[PDB]
C-alpha cells in the first residue's frame, strides 16, 4: 500500500533522468549520483540493482530502490526528537502519512509543524487536520494534502 | 401413435428443466440481493477490495435480472419478428455476460498485485476495465450483427458466421490471462511467501482456494455448451437436468464465494 500511495502523489519513472537541478535520478525520486557523468551514474545503478548493466528498470526494480528510501527516512525520522515520540505512537497508515510529507518537503520542514504534530500525538485528529490546512503546504499542492491529512483524520486508505 | 406419446414425454422433461430454470434464477437473484445490501451496509465498503467485490455482484445482479426479460424474447412470434425491443434486449444481456468475465478478471488482477507491491481513486481503474472496455466490445458486436447476421432477435446461431467471436474471443482471452496470474499466485506463494503472514497473505491464500473450488463448478458449465449429448433417453435427460441446475445456480455459487472472501 505504501508503494502505491507513493507512486500515486509523486510519480513513478523507469528509464533514468535528470531533476530540476541537473543530477541522474530513477524511480520514485531516487537520487542516483550528483556526478555529471552518465558513466558514473549507471554506474552506481547496477552496483544498486546488481542486474545486467542497464538504464531501464523493473517496476520490481523500482520497489527495492523505493524501499531502500523509506528505509533512510524512518532513520532520520527517529534521529529527530519532535518526530521520534509522534511516528512510535501511530498506526501503520498514520506513519505511512508521515513518510509521505518526509519524502515531499524532508525532516526538517516536517518538524516545522508543531501544533498539528502535537494534535496527532493526543490522538486529537479532527482538530491537527484544520491546523495542517492553515499553511503554505496545503496551499500549494493542494490535492496531495488533503489526501494525506484525510489519512491521518481517518486512519484509513480510503482517499488513494 | 407411438411417436406422439414419445413426444409428449419429451415435452414433460423439457418443461421439467424450465422449472429447474427458473427457480434456480430466482433463489440466485434473491442471494445476490442479500449479498449486495451486506456489503453496502459494512464501514469496510471503502475498501478497495470490497469496492471490487460490490461490482461484482451489481454486475451479477443484472445480468440474472435480464434473463427474465430474456425469457420473453424466446417466444417464436418474437423470435422471427426481430423487433427493435428484442434486439436491445439480447445485447445488453450479452454486454452484462462480458461485464461478468471482466470483473472476475478485475479481481484476478487486484489479488496479484496484492502481494507483490505494498483506495477511491485506483478503484477508477478497475471500473475502467470491469463497466468500460465490455461497451465498446459490445458496440462492435451489434455493428457486426447489423450488417451480417440481422435476424432472430441477435440470438441466433447460423453455422459459418463468427459475428460473435468480437465478445467471445475477448472472454477467452481474458480467462487466458487469469490462469498465468493463477500459477504466479500459487508460485509465488509457495517459493518467496511460503513463511509469510502478512494480513494480505493469510486472505491470499483463502483465495487462492476458493479460486480452486469455484473454478471447476463454473467450468463444467462452459465446456457442457459444447458437448453433443446423444439420443439414449438416460443421455438427454440427464444432459438437460444437469445443465439446467448447474446454469441457473450459477449466481448463487458466486454469492457464496463474495461473501467468503469478505470474512
Ligand atoms: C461467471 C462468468 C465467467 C466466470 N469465469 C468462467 C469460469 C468457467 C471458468 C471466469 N472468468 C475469468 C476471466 N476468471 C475466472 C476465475 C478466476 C481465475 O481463473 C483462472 C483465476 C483467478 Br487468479 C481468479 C479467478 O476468479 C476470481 C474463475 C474461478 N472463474 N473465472
Ligand atoms: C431483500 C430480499 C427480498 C427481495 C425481494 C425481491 C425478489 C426479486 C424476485 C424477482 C423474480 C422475478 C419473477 C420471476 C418469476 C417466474 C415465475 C414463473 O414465470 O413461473
Ligand atoms: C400495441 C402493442 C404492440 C406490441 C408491443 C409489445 C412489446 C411491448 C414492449 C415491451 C418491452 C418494453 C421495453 C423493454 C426494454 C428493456 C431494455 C433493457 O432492459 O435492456
Ligand atoms: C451500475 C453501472 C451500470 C453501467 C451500465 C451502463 C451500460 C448499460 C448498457 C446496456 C446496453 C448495452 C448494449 C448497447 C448496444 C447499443 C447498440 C444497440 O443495441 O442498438
Ligand atoms: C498505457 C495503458 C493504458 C490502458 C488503458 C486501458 C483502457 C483503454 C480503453 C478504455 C476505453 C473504455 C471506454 O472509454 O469506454
Ligand atoms: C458450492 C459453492 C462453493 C463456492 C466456493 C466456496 C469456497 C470455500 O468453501 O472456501
Amino acid at each position: 500500500n505504501i508503494f502505491e500511495m507513493l507512486r500515486i502523489d509523486e510519480g513513478l519513472r523507469l528509464k533514468i533522468y535528470k531533476d530540476t537541478e541537473g543530477y541522474y535520478t530513477i524511480g520514485i525520486g531516487h537520487l542516483l549520483t550528483k556526478s555529471p557523468s552518465l558513466s558514473v551514474a549507471k554506474s552506481e545503478l547496477d552496483k544498486a540493482i546488481g542486474r545486467n548493466s542497464n538504464g531501464v528498470i523493473t517496476k520490481d526494480e523500482a520497489e527495492k530502490l523505493f524501499n531502500q528510501d523509506v528505509d533512510a527516512a524512518v532513520r532520520g525520522i527517529l534521529r529527530n526528537a519532535k518526530l521520534k515520540p509522534v511516528y512510535d505512537s501511530l498506526d501503520a497508515v498514520r506513519r505511512s502519512a508521515l513518510i509521505n510529507m518526509v519524502f515531499q518537503m524532508g525532516e526538517t520542514g516536517v518538524a516545522g509543524f508543531t501544533n498539528s504534530l502535537r494534535m496527532l500525538q493526543q490522538k486529537r485528529w479532527d482538530e491537527a487536520a484544520v491546523n495542517l490546512a492553515k499553511s503554505r503546504w496545503y496551499n500549494q499542492t493542494p490535492n496531495r494534502a488533503k489526501r494525506v491529512i484525510a489519512t491521518f483524520r481517518t486512519g484509513t486508505w480510503d482517499a488513494y | 401413435m407411438e411417436i406422439l406419446n414419445e413426444e409428449k414425454k419429451s415435452k414433460v422433461h423439457y418443461h421439467v428443466a424450465a422449472i429447474i430454470n427458473y427457480l434456480g434464477h430466482c433463489i440466485s437473484l434473491v442471494a445476490l440481493l442479500v449479498a449486495f445490501v451486506l456489503f453496502l451496509r459494512a464501514r469496510s465498503i471503502r475498501c478497495l477490495r470490497n469496492i471490487i467485490h460490490a461490482n461484482l455482484i451489481a454486475a451479477f445482479i443484472l445480468r440474472n435480472a435480464t434473463w427474465f426479460v430474456v425469457q420473453l424474447t424466446m417466444s417464436p412470434e418474437v423470435h422471427q419478428s426481430n423487433v427493435g425491443w428484442c434486439r436491445l434486449v439480447t445485447a445488453a444481456y450479452n454486454y452484462f455476460h462480458v461485464t461478468n468475465f471482466f470483473w472476475m478478471f478485475g479481481e484476478g488482477c487486484y489479488l496479484h498485485t496484492a502481494i507483490v507491491l505494498t483506495d477511491r481513486l485506483r478503484a477508477w481503474m478497475f471500473i475502467c476495465i470491469g463497466w468500460g472496455v465490455p461497451f465498446p466490445i459490445i458496440v462492435a458486436w451489434a455493428i457486426g450483427k447489423l450488417y451480417y447476421d440481422n435476424e432472430k432477435c441477435w440470438a441466433g446461431k447460423r453455422p459459418g458466421v463468427y459475428t460473435d467471436y468480437i465478445y467471445q474471443g475477448p472472454m477467452a482471452l481474458v480467462l487466458l490471462i487469469n490462469f498465468i496470474f493463477l500459477f504466479n499466485i500459487v508460485r509465488i506463494l509457495m517459493t518467496k511467501l511460503r513463511a509469510s503472514t502478512t494480513s494480505e497473505t493469510i486472505q491470499a491464500r483463502k483465495a487462492v482456494k476458493a479460486t480452486l473450488v469455484l473454478l471447476p463448478l463454473l467450468g463444467i458449465t462452459y465446456m457442457l455448451a459444447f458437448v453433443n449429448p446423444g439420443e439414449d433417453e438416460v443421455s438427454r435427460v440427464v444432459f438437460i437436468y444437469f445443465n439446467a441446475f448447474l446454469e441457473s445456480f450459477q449466481g448463487f455459487f458466486v454469492s457464496v464465494f463474495a461473501c467468503f472472501l469478505n470474512s
